[PDB]
């Protein structure tokens, strides 16, 4: 919201990818990236 | 307070490849606080 103090988390934070990622039709040594795609419920995008 | 715990540097020139780190850097501090007296576990009194 607003009135939250600046928070940041002590470390990163897991995702499952594997099912994905042997289901796209490759293995985890060849090079691909990774997007991330922001939606806030004010009706717009946000900074990526 | 005025106790030196230690001290460390980092590395930063102007040319550099914007960057991060994933994970929690650790440093050692226990000695100082053993010389200081207050137990180690107890470390609810403390701040740096």
């Amino acid at each position: 919201g607003t009135a939250e103090m600046p928070w940041s988390f002590d470390r990163l934070y897991r995702y499952e990818i594997t099912e994905v990622l042997e289901k796209k039709g490759l293995s985890v040594d060849d090079a691909f990236t990774v997007k991330v795609e922001l939606r806030a419920l004010n009706g717009s995008i946000l900074s990526s | 307070c005025n106790h030196p715990a230690g001290s460390f540097s980092v590395l930063g020139g102007e040319t550099e490849m914007p960057f991060i780190f994933d994970r929690l850097y650790k440093y050692d501090i226990s000695d100082p606080v053993r010389k200081l007296g207050l137990k180690l576990d107890s470390a609810g009194d403390i701040d740096l």
